[PDB]
């Protein structure tokens, strides 16, 4: 059995111990844990380009401890230029990324924008909250988000009522109070908000100054806004609901475990059906030259992988197929309390009457 | 001693670097520079996009550039929009016309001194008003750029209406299917949006079906009558050329002009922080960036070499000027210009197809 190099870049304080603690296929994984200090573009591109020359890495498992969705993007880039598979299993690396390259081989753990927004509607149904408005920025996915909502509302014999839908511009500043004006026009109990963590801190800070954080106002937001739960910006309204990847039930070493699983299994499958597995790029400083000699024939497999009795399959747009979701509620002590679980397409809530 | 602000640029050749360097020098000359003074910081394109991104970081962002100008090479401006977009440093497109960059959702801090291809619709439109074509067929490639132009024209149509829009899979060679579907309709004005290689494909099929004859009007863009696309283009076709749209030098001079004015307008305000020096370790957007985009994005430079500089909501050039072209006896012949707002028909008569 031959050995494929699988690099595991764990960013920020992490226990290499349990990580290294946690596979009889047709090929064996030669794993190598690497830590990384920084997460700007030059750091991440460089760390990975270097590692790829030192060894022959056929895969990458990326985990970080931040709320930087731009890490997901930096990775997708890196992934597509070098044609190396990359798994963003935890962190910024794992945030919703909409419209990844065609040539990419970048997959993320966690639910797609389309799915979260579905989850957000099942909730609103449980509690017969049928009247609501949407607010998004221009963040990628915003269109998938609004459109997923709409085709649900449109195709439903339930009494939905989408009251308004605001698109806010954060490309420009707000020394003119343009946003404020828009927000002041909302008049609904529920408000689905799609944007980013740092975007939302600012939006709420403004939404407060128009009395929209109070009671009578409930805000639901997706995973990338909740971000990392041990960090709650002071301007997040208490009472805020949000979906979230169950970092509780399903923690890091378990993720790095399936990390190495998918890349190994998928490699096996391709040495089997084809008697070969694509050679890892020797260097990024040479991508124009060596391009006709590379492809994404491994995606066929990186997607459809069964392991330890679980379908760890991915979708087309590169997000996990059926992940376990927790629904969390920002409480009075400003800590995030679990209040529901999402399993198949079934949602189970803790409360029958919603908390204050 | 004044504060030195750096502008950076990623340009085609060392001759153009020198032009940029000199454009800034003249801005420094033209302006009051007791408090702030510009410095020019440039590189040329890199072989692939990773090496490019990095070059941005090491060469430009390492010098705290407030802006980055970007042309083409002799490999797109995307790795540059991203790296720089990561911090909200404004990137100014000197020559790219693709419609991707008009999308604030992925190219947020991007503006250009040239309009995207899809904006040719504004001209095709004044053109339908002029020659009273009220019924048109629109044929576009089903790529981003294709849809961009379809989206753009339908906006202006809601006068003259669009009878059918026929979208086709890019890279296809036998369009006889699509074309015959268009032949059946009463309308005989046809508007095409497609690359060179897909222009060619349409143009042929269009001929073997006798639709490039007389009684047909073919209205197109610049891509559809450039290089390879001309080798099989039917006579009587009308098409456009973005005047100066490929003079890197003309556009360097004008971009630097606008940018130097914005930089000065900006420092009239307060709480202006410098961009982050270097990439390594910095992961916060430049705080002043979104303001500086706002200041650029609503700049106005009126006596500019490329004409009248002014940007729409998406950061795209407005009042761009087009040559109106007629393929006559297999020569591209100028029959007029679109001057930003008006069509101006010159002495050379238009020979339609058939004629
Ligand atoms: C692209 O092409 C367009 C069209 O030619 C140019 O636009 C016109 O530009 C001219 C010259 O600047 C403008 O002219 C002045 O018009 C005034 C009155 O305007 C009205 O009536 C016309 C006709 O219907 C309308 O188009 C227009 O909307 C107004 O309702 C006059 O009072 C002016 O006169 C005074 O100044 C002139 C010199 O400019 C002197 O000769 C006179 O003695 C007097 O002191 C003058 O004639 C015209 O208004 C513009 N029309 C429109 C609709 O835009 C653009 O300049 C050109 N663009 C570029 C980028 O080159
Ligand atoms: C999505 C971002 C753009 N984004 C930031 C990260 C950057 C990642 C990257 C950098 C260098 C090399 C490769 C990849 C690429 C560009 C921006 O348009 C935006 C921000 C906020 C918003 O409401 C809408 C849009
Ligand atoms: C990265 O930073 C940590 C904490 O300061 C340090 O332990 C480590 O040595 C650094 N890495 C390098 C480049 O040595
Ligand atoms: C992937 O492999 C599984 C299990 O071997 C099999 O059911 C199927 O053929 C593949 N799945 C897809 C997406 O076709
Ligand atoms: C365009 O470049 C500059 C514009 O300032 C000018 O000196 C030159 O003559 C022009 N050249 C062309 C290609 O027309
Ligand atoms: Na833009």
């Amino acid at each position: 059995p031959p050995s494929i190099g699988i690099a595991v870049i764990l960013v920020g304080t992490s226990d290499e111990v349990a990580i290294k603690d946690a596979h009889h296929l047709s090929v064996v994984p030669r794993v190598e844990l690497v830590a990384m200090n920084e997460t700007d573009p030059k750091s991440i591109i460089t760390r990975i380009c270097d590692l790829m020359s030192d060894r022959k890495i056929q895969g990458v498992v990326f985990a970080d401890d931040t709320d930087q969705e731009a890490i997901a993007q930096i990775l997708d880039f890196i992934s597509a230029q070098t044609l190396t598979p990359i798994l963003g299993i935890h962190g910024g690396s794992s945030m919703i990324m909409a419209d990844k390259d065609e040539s990419s081989m970048f997959f993320q753990f966690g639910p797609s924008i389309e799915q979260q927004a579905s989850v957000m509607l099942n909730i609103m149904e449980e509690y017969d909250w049928y009247i609501f408005s949407i607010v998004t920025t221009y963040f990628p996915g915003y269109q998938d988000f609004v459109n997923k909502i709409r085709s649900t509302i449109e195709n439903s014999f339930v009494g939905w009522e989408l009251e308004e839908v605001l698109l806010l511009d954060m490309s420009l500043d707000d020394g003119d109070s343009k946003i404020q004006n828009q927000l002041k026009k909302l008049q609904s109990p529920i408000i689905l908000l799609y944007c980013t963590k740092e975007e939302a801190t600012y939006i709420f800070e403004v939404a407060n100054s128009v009395g929209l954080t109070g009671y009578g106002y409930t805000w639901i937001v997706p995973s990338l806004v909740a971000g990392d739960t041990d960090t709650v910006p002071s301007e997040f309204p208490t009472g805020l609901i949000s979906v979230s990847y169950d970092e509780w039930d399903y923690g890091l070493p378990a993720r790095v475990r399936d990390g190495i699983a998918i890349i190994t299994t998928a490699a096996s499958d391709m040495l089997s059906e084809h008697s070969f597995i694509p050679e890892p790029k020797s260097s990024c400083y040479n991508t124009h030259e060596k391009r006709i000699y590379q492809s994404n024939m491994l995606n066929r497999y990186l997607i459809n992988v069964t392991f330890e009795g679980r379908d760890l399959s991915f979708s087309e747009d590169g997000y996990q197929m059926h992940p376990k979701l927790v629904i969390i509620l920002l409480n009075k002590e400003r800590k995030w309390e679990r209040v529901g679980k999402w399993k198949d397409k079934s949602l189970q809530m803790k409360y029958y009457v919603w908390p204050r | 001693d004044p504060k030195i602000v750096n502008i950076g640029a990623v340009l085609s050749t060392k001759k153009h670097e020198q032009i940029f360097r000199e454009a800034v020098n003249q801005a420094n000359k033209r302006h009051f520079t007791r408090k702030i003074q510009l410095q020019a910081t440039s590189v040329t394109h890199r072989p692939n996009a990773i090496q490019m991104a990095l070059s941005v970081c090491e060469d430009l962002i390492s010098s705290q550039v407030y802006a980055i100008l970007v042309s083409h090479p002799p490999l797109t401006p995307t790795p540059i929009s991203y790296t720089a977009g990561f911090y909200r440093i404004p990137v100014i497109g000197l020559t790219t016309r693709m419609s991707i960059y008009s999308d604030k959702s992925i190219h947020l801090s991007f503006l250009r001194t040239v309009p995207p291809y899809s904006h040719q619709a504004l001209v095709w439109f004044e053109m339908m008003r002029l020659f009273n074509w009220n019924h048109v067929i629109l044929i576009v490639s089903d790529d981003h750029e294709g849809r961009a132009a379809q989206k753009k024209l339908e906006t202006l149509l809601e006068g003259p209406k669009a009878d059918k829009v026929l979208q086709f899979e890019p890279g296809t060679k036998n369009l006889t299917a699509l074309l015959l579907e268009a032949k059946e309709l009463e309308a005989r004005v046809i508007i095409l949006s497609a690359s060179e290689d897909d222009a060619t494909a349409v143009y042929k099929s269009a001929a073997m079906l006798d639709m490039t004859g007389a009684g047909y009007v073919w209205l197109v863009g610049e891509r559809e009558i450039s290089g390879s696309a001309l080798r099989y283009a039917p006579d009587g076709i009308i098409g456009l050329q973005l005047i100066n749209g490929k003079n890197e030098s003309a556009h360097i001079s004008d971009a630097v002009a606008v940018v130097a004015q914005a930089i000065h307008e900006l420092f009239e305000m307060e709480n202006i922080t410098d961009p982050p020096r270097g990439c390594v370790g910095n992961t916060n957007i430049w705080k002043t960036g979104p303001l500086f985009k706002r200041v650029l994005m609503s700049s106005k430079y009126p006596d500019g070499v490329t004409g009248r500089i002014e940007f729409n909501e998406d950061g795209d050039r407005k009042f761009a000027q087009y040559s109106i072209m007629n393929l006559q006896n297999r020569k591209l012949v100028q029959v007029g210009i679109f001057n930003g707002s008006y069509i101006i028909q010159n002495d050379r008569k238009i020979i339609w197809p058939g004629g």
